[PDB]
RNA sequence: GUCUACGGCCAUACCACCCUGAACGCGCCCGAUCUCGUCUGAUCUCGGAAGCUAAGCAGGGUCGGGCCUGGUUAGUACUUGGAUGGGAGACCGCCUGGGAAUACCGGGUGCUGUAGGCU
RNA sequence: GGGGAGUUUGACUGGGGCGGUACACCUGUCAAACGGUAACGCAGGUGUCCUAAGGCGAGCUCAGGGAGGACAGAAACCUCCCGUGGAGCAGAAGGGCAAAAGCUCGCUUGAUCUUGAUUUUCAGUACGAAUACAGACCGUGAAAGCGGGGCCUCACGAUCCUUCUGACCUUUUGGGUUUUAAGCAGGAGGUGUCAGAAAAGUUACCACAGGGAUAACUGGCUUGUGGCGGCCAAGCGUUCAUAGCGACGUCGCUUUUUGAUCCUUCGAUGUCGGCUCUUCCUAUCAUUGUGAAGCAGAAUUCGCCAAGCGUUGGAUUGUUC
RNA sequence: CUGUUUAAUUAAAACAAAGCAUCGCGAAGGCCCGCGGCGGGUGUUGACGCGAUGUGAUUUCUGCCCAGUGCUCUGAAUGUCAAAGUGAAGAAAUUCAAUGAAGCGCGGGUAAACGGCGGGAGUAACUAUGACUCUCUUAAGGUAGCCAAAUGCCUCGUCAU
RNA sequence: AAAUGGAUGGCGCUGGAGCGUCGGGCCCAUACCCGGCCGUCGCCGGCCUACGCCGCGACGAGUAGGAGGGCCGCUGCGGU
RNA sequence: UAUAGGGGCGAAAGACUAAUCGAACCAUCUAGUAGCUGGUUCCCUCCGAAGUUUCCCUCAGGAUAGCUGGCGCUCUCGCCCACGCAGUUUUAUCCGGUAAAGCGAAUGAUUAGAGGUCUUGGGGCCGAAACGAUCUCAACCUAUUCUCAAACUUUAAAUGGGUAAGAAGCCCGGCUCGCUGGCGUGGAGCCGGGGUGGAAUGCGAGUGCCUAGUGGGCCACUUUUGGUAAGCAGAACUGGC
């Protein structure tokens, strides 16, 4: 009883029907596969900034605002 | 039934051109190779450490990751039903930049620079592209000289 | 395949390449009480009959060799199993062969 | 053996006999110039050409016989030793036969029905030359006569065509005489070569 | 106008032959005691500076061979889409668009990135 | 211990069986210049080998050819020259490689540990294979660097059970010690029908549910084969191609043979031959009227309009023949 | 031969038959029935008997093979070998060791037990075929008979009627 | 040259009712345009059963299958 | 009168055993199981397919994905400018090895002629024989010449594949790093104020859950594999039943 293998027949269709679009694109994608490395170096940069930023920031932001 | 394999069918696409054999330039190497920049992929046959996929043959993807040899690259490949954005650790040796980005910064910056002169002299220049409009009414000029005759050929076998 | 007698690798207990002796891998004899064995023979036991099938149809000609390499340093006996791909003929301690050679036959 | 008209038609790619073939049964023609072949350029001044005007296959059995038939009606016309004939269409397209139960159904109907090469023949285009027979400047009708033989013995549909060319050389006639006086083309047996102006002063030396 | 050291493009810059090279530099070249290695100080290594552009090397030339580019081949072979177009078929023509290569001919044959010595 | 009882008799398949594995995994074409794409489509392979054929560093350049040297001869060894891969890289092919991935030399096991993410068939599940990292210990070179197997594309295996390795680990049930057992992690013992049941044959004494998804009848599509014609004309025909044939080639009709496919028929179309009987077809055996011969007559051979009329009696064979 | 056979598609060449052979058994036995008993059939029986097979009037013939598959017999010289029993180690579970009943393996016999019975080369004063001979094989190579048979594909074999 | 008598569809057609190139008219589909009616959807409008009453626009085929409405229908029970 | 169902009986046909015998009849387990046939009941409205991927002792089936429907939910227009999307085009940008073409270019096949001969082999000539000399053929080389390659290729189309055409972007200043490091070097992260009109056309989008049916297809233009061919078997895009 030999019947038919494989064909893509009727496929095109029914991906169209639905739509074959684009994934979703958001800001932020991800930060997995990224080197461990930099990883790490990338968490002690942000959890040592607010030690010296809210006060060196401040102070710039106050000179920048007196100057505009 | 059809040999699925890691390198079946790259016979012409994994070959190095005719006259171009022999160790790689080392140009290709120098270049730099930021996260988010816009990279193509072409794969290479003198080395076959980190050689992609033959699926992602001339494929254009921006780049997520960097390492010492290689780069990581987000590729948008197009499964039966939907796209995929894949990650693919690539060695440096068969991508190379893609110009279609450097245009467009050309461009950005062409449009930011004629704004900003602009701005001053308060002419309104119109820095958006448009397609090819059609051209306008000209005056074709003779010269006196009357238009050449044309004749089709006598059929000769 | 040939393989060397003694080999500087990695030991896990100390972390540190001692000089490791490499032998042959045994595959000891199953003890009685085994809480398998023990319940394949109160299963066998009875009117039942063959109640675990027997395997049939072998097709795999040899088996993977694998190598139990002891750390020959004192006070330490760290024992491994390391695994290699499949062969037909293993040799465990031999001569190195060696280029333009006497084989003349 | 099977008809012609079961492989008249150009339905497969080439199948030529190379290391995949490693069978095949020898071609049917060996010799494909019949007249006399030193002749020199200047000896036959016109050419005649058998032009297909249907793209097929022509066997190298017909291609055989056509020969033969035109060899035999020229050396009666114009006698031996007088002109020179030249089939230009080799045959190397391996046509494969699938013998059929060697008469009862216990064989197998079509499973692996691959089968084994039958023989050669030669794919032809439209508009190209099938045969070429050059002769003197008053057998014109002759070599007419003979290509005409040949239409009917070769299949298809193929018409017949007087070149303007001298002889088997890519050259015109009308500018082959002036041509081949002064130091532009050098006969070499039955072709001319043609000496092209950028070479070493030396070649230009040795003539003149 | 040139070379050396390090390099990008990797024959417009490779191959064979023939001419020129002033002042630096490259090298040829002279010698094995120490560093070093072979059968051999030929090659690799520490000592040079008696001669040389003979060679490499750098320029120029060949109605030179290759390489690149441009005409010819040619709107030709092909090809997207269309027809109730032709033909018995094989195949072909038309409309709307894109458009190849060999013969043949003509032109070129190194340009530059950093440090340095000369006329 | 088939005396008796239970159960099994792989799958694909141009019907089924036999044949073969297209059932697990690779190379090139098929494959229509992204990827993907089938047939019992083609041309081939694999279930191994390597303590080096892995890694590093250094030196050298291969196959072949040209001209010479005592035995030396086509091929022994030495020297010079040409030598862009025409050799070699373990093995089937494709790709790739020249101070190299090829040969030689010296040290070496990074072919060792560990957690993740990613690539490949993909359902984007697993196994296998592979990529780039990261964390310790080592090899190598002076060093930049390379190496966690073979230059790349295949060379291999779930659950349960068994065995081995490690904690100076967890539980062994009212509380302690010990043997033992169970428990965690990773290596092996195999499912080649290779995402993995433990399995012989016959039934013409056969039964059941179904199938025209699937053979043995007919019909239908093509005519390879069979039969029947045409064209060319090398030759036979004492002479002479075509009175009569006509090779080498080539173009057509037929379903009165066989074969190819399985479209209707499986809740049945009663499947060989013979006897009796009707009609039709013409590619005419004879008869009516004709043309041509190598047609003297007679007897013959080749065609034309031509199916109106006939085309028998028996020996043996079920026989068509 | 007489006889019997598929009631309701077969009457036979089938079955049966006397005859011819072979096997087991001397009763605490041979062949069988039986869930059970020293329960039952042969057996109110005893080798001229019982039980199990093959061939199938009379005559003459009963060829050769025990290699294999079956049957049977032998010696604790001899290999494998379960429970149970013995010794040792261990605190014990447990482990090891010594010995080892039938059977299997080894050897002999048996084919009127199942069965089998090949293939090359040189040799006659017309030549061939072939009297005769050499050689591989396994256990032996179709002897006496008979035939295109109810057994022969080629085959509608060849010759005579 | 093929077997029941028979197929440009038939009758028939030859200054065409045949072939090739064409012109001006004409014939009709559930297709197009205009208009009425029914339903769905969207946008809605109003402080007239709000689960009701209106307005505009665009669309309506369909096996297997999935939903919504029924003031369609049969039986029995609690209210009316 | 004795033998009663895996039993009896059988001069053996597997025949007979109450019209049933290659395993009787009666009742129960039992409404045994069936991937297999047949059937499956009222109206209207709306939406509306698949015969395809992978796995299975899988091929008349099931699971998975895909196609479909329902329930929603989160936002956007409606009073010089939108978020976002597209079976499409335009502009830049690479990717490829088909069609075609070539082999007087690599590899493998391939017909014939012309010249030169270093050597090799076969013939004829001078003549004791002799690379002492000569004519010719085969072989080799050179420059041409005819015809081909799905498992050849220098070159190389059309069609076609991916990306980008902004506010998730650019310019400026300052902090953090245990990452790297001559250097306040490089690279990432964070903060702060200033500047939207960035190719054409069209359109409202995003997302969650549950889920039936399907899992035998066929035909056509064109490109194609096996076959002589088939209303034959097997593929790619699109359309249709
Ligand atoms: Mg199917
Ligand atoms: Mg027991
Ligand atoms: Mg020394
Ligand atoms: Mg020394
Ligand atoms: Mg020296
Ligand atoms: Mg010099
Ligand atoms: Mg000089
Ligand atoms: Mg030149
Ligand atoms: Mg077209
Ligand atoms: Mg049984
Ligand atoms: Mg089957
Ligand atoms: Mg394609
Ligand atoms: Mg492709
Ligand atoms: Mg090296
Ligand atoms: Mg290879
Ligand atoms: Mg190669
Ligand atoms: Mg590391
Ligand atoms: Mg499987
Ligand atoms: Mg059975
Ligand atoms: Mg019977
Ligand atoms: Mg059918
Ligand atoms: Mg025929
Ligand atoms: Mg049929
Ligand atoms: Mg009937
Ligand atoms: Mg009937
Ligand atoms: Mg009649
Ligand atoms: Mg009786
Ligand atoms: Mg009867
Ligand atoms: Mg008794
Ligand atoms: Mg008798
Ligand atoms: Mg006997
Ligand atoms: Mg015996
Ligand atoms: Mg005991
Ligand atoms: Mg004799
Ligand atoms: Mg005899
Ligand atoms: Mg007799
Ligand atoms: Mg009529
Ligand atoms: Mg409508
Ligand atoms: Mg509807
Ligand atoms: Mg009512
Ligand atoms: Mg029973
Ligand atoms: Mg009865
Ligand atoms: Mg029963
Ligand atoms: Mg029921
Ligand atoms: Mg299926
Ligand atoms: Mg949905
Ligand atoms: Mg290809
Ligand atoms: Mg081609
Ligand atoms: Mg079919
Ligand atoms: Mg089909
Ligand atoms: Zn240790």
């Amino acid at each position: 009883a030999k019947s038919k293998n494989h064909t893509t027949h009727n496929q095109s269709r029914k991906w169209h029907r639905n739509g074959i679009k684009k994934p979703r694109s958001q800001r932020y994608e991800s930060l997995k596969g990224v080197d461990p490395k930099f990883l790490r170096n990338m968490r002690f940069a942000k959890k040592h900034n607010k030690k010296g930023l809210k006060k060196m920031q401040a102070n710039n932001a106050k000179a920048v605002s007196a100057r505009a | 039934t059809n040999t699925k394999g890691k390198r079946r069918g790259t016979r012409y696409m994994f070959s190095r051109p005719f006259r171009k054999h022999g160790v790689v330039p080392l140009a290709t190497y120098m270049r730099i190779y930021k996260k988010g920049d816009i990279v193509d992929i072409k794969g290479m046959g003198t080395v076959q450490k980190g050689m992609p996929h033959k699926c992602y043959h001339g494929k254009t993807g921006r780049v997520y990751n960097v390492t010492q040899h290689a780069v990581g690259i987000i590729v948008n490949k197009q499964v039966k039903g939907k796209i995929l954005a894949k990650r693919i650790n690539v060695r440096i040796e068969h991508i190379k930049h893609s110009k279609s980005r450097d245009s467009f910064l050309k461009r950005v910056k062409e449009n930011d620079q004629k704004k900003k002169e602009a701005k001053e002299k308060g002419t309104w220049v119109q820095l958006k592209r448009h397609a090819a409009p059609p051209r306008e009414a000209h005056f074709v000029r003779t010269n006196g000289k009357e238009p050449e005759l044309l004749e089709p050929i006598p059929y000769e076998f | 395949v040939n393989v060397p007698k003694t080999r500087r690798t990695f030991c896990k207990k100390c972390g540190k390449h001692q000089p490791h002796k490499v032998t042959q891998y045994k595959k000891g004899k199953d003890s009685l009480y085994a809480q398998g064995k023990r319940r394949y023979d109160r299963k066998q036991s009875g009117y039942g009959g063959q109640t675990k099938p027997i395997f049939r149809k072998k097709a795999k000609t040899t088996k993977k060799i694998v190598l139990r390499l002891e750390c020959v340093e004192p006070n330490c006996r760290s024992k491994r199993m390391l695994a290699i791909k499949r062969c037909k003929h293993f040799e465990l301690g031999g001569d190195k062969k060696r280029k333009g050679q006497v084989i003349q036959f | 053996r099977r008809p012609a008209r079961c492989y008249r038609y150009c339905k497969n790619k080439p199948y030529p006999k190379s290391r995949f073939c490693r069978g095949v049964p020898d071609a049917k023609i060996r010799i494909f110039d019949l007249g006399r072949k030193k002749a020199k350029v200047d000896e036959f001044p016109l050419c005649g050409h058998m032009v297909s005007d249907e793209y097929e296959q022509l066997s190298s059995e017909a291609l055989e016989a056509a020969r033969i038939c035109a060899n035999k009606y020229m050396v009666k016309s114009c006698g031996k030793d007088g002109f020179h004939i030249r089939v230009r269409l080799h045959p190397f397209h391996v046509i494969r036969i699938n013998k059929m139960l060697s008469a009862d159904r216990l064989q197998t109907g079509m499973r692996g029905a691959f089968g084994k090469p039958q023989g050669t023949v030669a794919r032809v285009h439209i508009g190209q030359v099938i045969m070429s027979i050059r002769t003197k400047l008053q057998n014109k009708e002759h070599v007419i006569e003979a290509l005409r033989r040949a239409k009917f013995k070769f299949p298809g549909r193929q018409k017949i065509h007087i070149s303007k060319k001298w002889g088997f050389t890519k050259f015109n006639a009308d500018e082959f005489e002036d041509m081949v006086a002064e130091k532009r083309l050098i006969p070499d047996g039955c072709g001319v070569k043609y000496i092209p102006n950028r070479g070493p002063l030396d070649k230009w030396r040795a003539l003149h």
